[PDB]
């Protein structure tokens, strides 16, 4: 009987597994160093007596949520934020965003008070909407810089919220190298990863 | 040829252990007030320590001499990826356990086999119980030995993060651990706290008596609670962390359960199958001289 | 709806995008409107930030929940099973295209 | 402008000691400190 | 326990019956991992039947 | 265990040296770009450094 030689077979699985690594090499760091983070467009609402041009209650849309920070969320397994809803107490955004990671909460239905209300200011906590018609029916306030008629619009980053030590490349020192590049698009980046292949 | 007053080898400035942090570098006690922690309820509760066994293993003929004394630390804290250990030139101790022998543990952390020239020694009477129950470590592997990997954590959390008020009844609740931050973080901490000369305390543990035992825990319960931090970040779940305006928390997991891998990965220190057992090893045999 | 949320869902992916806006400069230099009010729609912006792009997305939610009612179609006698699985390959690659 | 720039002007005036704005090399280029374990590369004690 | 799913929960009294026969008998294994609870605690009472008529 | 993280697809020693690397890129003498350049007259000179 005859009994082939490991050898000869086990060179063929280094082989082809060495040739596996050096083929997705280049394309793997590009996509790190960008997907730092992006998007999000959500607005801060400048309250008080305009003695700001950031006050701390931002906002954005059910629907801007629904595409971002939604499928985020479910790759680090966390139990979802809690409702806002109405007459919840000032502690509750606590109790949520202590295992949640991230400043979120969901919607609002009966005007909250203003002892809750004041909370979301320094926290940053942003409260999603589902309806983006009229906003100040749903808070009860003061009366100062409240009434919709503007709201200093601008945009957020996946770079802030949500960081993870890993997935989420998050050093200062390459955020200040990713605001320098001129805007790339799909092609841009594709481009990107081809130069650096010969 | 150093001596002990019976203050022992940690009353003395010749080798402190001190961390690094702020921008300036700060003893153990200065760090920690900065561990903040909550509740999670999951009862750890502490159980019952079982005696190590006797038998010391037998330091296989060897020329030469090893760095006794880097492997300790290179195991528990060792950050570099470090691969299986389980074998290895571990058990040299036991020649020291002797009372008659020649063998001489020098300063800085080697064993020589024949005392040499221009070379600063510790005390060849007080290295010898720190060796009757060391050498003990040498055996880790051996099955039918080695400890437990799983209870002994129990009693590692109520240390490190036990208030008093907790430990007294023997029961507490599992807690979330977070402090501030900066860049590295958990990495650099172990970075730091490697060279410290875990030899020059140990050796205090078994020989200093009542008089200057229960002055010599009060001075120093805090070294060993910087040494059982790291080694406990080691084990944890989940290492996310936190963020506020401007400011950053490295929120731990759950500081006293055992799991099986780090939560680390790229982020904090990392141990392997060949350390889990090791730590165990440790972590049994030191509670016991201490506690 | 009543009681068929089931279509009064698919029954908004033809939502209109972009923004309507007053052009000014046709009655800045007084050209001559049929309407009283000059209007248009856009009708879909441009980019806002680094690498985002909202109108790719939009249409990738539209395939999302598109597909969902193509996979869910409870067919019998096969053939439509055959063509029920090789409809995603082109389902999913003209959303890649899209982008 | 000029951040690179480690000393300059390696010449001795005609009189004077100094000559102006004169550079001299930085207390750290000179310096070898001994690598730890795990630690690579660590400055003196400096007391 | 959901989140925990590994040791067993034994109930005082449930745990004492081990202890009453581990020292009738050294050298036998049981399941080291082990959790005594005293809370159960005690409410109402229910109703049923599953037979005919 | 493997399926937990990407490591964004990197090795994991390769992975330790980015961090040393990343020091080098961002060093006060290597950025040697400079924004911004203030027009003016007065003729008068002496060579200078800056």
């Amino acid at each position: 009987i005859v009994y082939p030689d490991p050898s000869t077979t086990l060179s063929q699985s280094l082989s082809v597994a060495q040739v596996l690594s050096k083929l997705t090499l280049p394309d793997a760091f590009i996509n790190m160093i960008l997907s730092g983070g992006d998007s999000v467009v959500m607005r801060t609402y400048q309250t008080e007596a305009d003695d700001d041009l950031d006050e701390g209650i931002r906002m954005t849309t059910y629907d801007q949520y629904l595409s971002h920070i939604r499928e985020r969320l479910h790759i680090t397994n966390v139990p979802d934020p809690i409702y806002i809803t109405g007459a919840s107490t000032p502690d509750q955004i606590a109790a949520s965003v202590q295992a949640t990671h991230v400043a979120v909460v969901l919607y609002q239905s009966g005007v909250i008070n203003g002892s809750a209300s004041t909370y979301l200011r320094e926290n940053e906590v942003l409260v999603v909407m589902p309806d983006y018609y009229d906003v100040v029916s749903r808070f009860a306030n003061a009366n100062l810089q409240m009434n919709n008629n503007r709201y200093h619009e601008s945009v957020l980053e996946i770079a802030d919220i949500f960081d993870q030590a890993d997935f989420i490349q998050t050093s200062d020192a390459v955020r200040q190298l990713r605001a320098l590049m001129p805007t790339l698009s799909t092609s841009q980046i594709r481009h990107a990863i081809e130069r650096i292949a010969q | 040829m150093l001596q002990q007053p019976t203050g022992g080898y940690t009353t003395l400035e010749q080798f402190a252990f001190t961390i690094r942090n702020d921008g300036t570098n700060a003893t153990p006690t200065q760090f920690l007030q900065l561990l903040s922690y909550e509740a999670t309820e999951n009862e750890l509760v502490k159980k019952t320590i079982p005696t190590p066994e006797t038998h010391l293993p037998s330091a296989r003929n060897v020329p030469g001499n090893v760095y006794i004394e880097d492997a300790i630390t290179q195991a528990l804290f060792g950050i570099s990826a470090q691969n299986v250990n389980a074998h290895g030139y571990f058990s040299r101790l036991s020649a020291l356990a002797l009372p008659n022998t020649s063998a001489r543990l020098g300063l800085d952390g080697v064993i020589y086999n024949s005392e040499t020239i221009n070379i600063p020694f510790y005390d060849p009477a007080a290295v010898a119980n720190f060796a009757a129950t060391y050498a003990k470590l040498g055996n880790a592997s051996t099955p039918r030995y080695r400890a437990d990997m799983i209870d002994i954590y129990a009693h590692v959390g109520l240390e490190l993060a036990g208030t008093d008020a907790e430990r007294a009844a023997g029961v507490m609740p599992v807690k979330r651990a977070k402090f501030d931050s900066w860049e590295g973080s958990l990495i650099s901490l172990s970075r730091d706290v490697v060279n410290w000369k875990i030899l020059a305390f140990l050796i205090d543990l078994c020989s200093l008596e009542g008089e200057a035992l229960r002055a010599f825990k009060t001075r120093n319960r805090d070294v060993f609670r910087m040494m059982l931090f790291i080694m406990s970040t080691a084990v944890a779940a989940n290492v996310v962390n936190r963020k506020v305006t401007k400011r950053v928390d490295r929120v731990l997991e759950y500081i006293g359960v055992n799991s099986m891998r780090t939560a680390g990965r790229t982020a904090t220190i990392t141990y392997d199958l060949s350390r889990h057992e090791f730590a165990a090893k440790f972590l049994q045999l030191t509670f016991t001289r201490w506690n | 709806l009543a009681g068929a949320n089931t279509i009064i869902a698919i029954m908004r992916l033809f939502t209109p995008q972009g923004f309507l806006r007053t052009d000014d400069l046709a009655i800045a230099a007084n050209f001559p409107r049929a309407s009283r009010n000059p209007q248009t729609y856009i009708p879909y912006t441009n980019q806002r930030g680094t690498v985002t792009n909202e109108f790719a997305s939009r249409f990738r939610t539209i395939v999302a929940t598109l597909a969902n009612v193509v996979n869910e179609r409870a067919v019998q006698d096969d053939m439509q099973k055959a063509t029920r699985s090789c409809t995603k390959q082109w389902l999913r690659h003209l959303e890649t295209q899209f982008d | 402008i000029s951040v690179a720039r480690s000393m300059r002007a390696i010449v001795n005036h005609n009189e004077v000691d100094r000559p102006r704005g004169a550079v001299a090399p930085s207390s750290y280029e000179m310096d070898t400190g001994t690598l730890s374990r795990n630690g690579d590369l660590l400055y003196s004690p400096v007391a | 326990m959901y989140n925990d799913s590994r040791t067993l929960y034994m109930t005082q009294r449930h745990q004492e019956l081990l202890l009453a026969q581990i020292t009738a008998d050294p050298n036998i294994l049981l399941y080291p991992y082990t959790y005594i609870f005293t809370t159960i605690p005690t409410s109402m009472n229910y109703i049923s039947n599953t037979g005919q008529g | 265990e493997a399926f937990r993280w990407s490591r964004y697809f990197l090795d994991e020693l390769r992975l330790r040296r980015l961090s040393v690397g990343l020091r080098l890129i961002t060093n006060p003498r290597i950025a040697r770009r400079f924004d911004g350049v203030r027009i003016m007259y007065l003729t008068d000179d002496d060579p200078d450094p800056d």
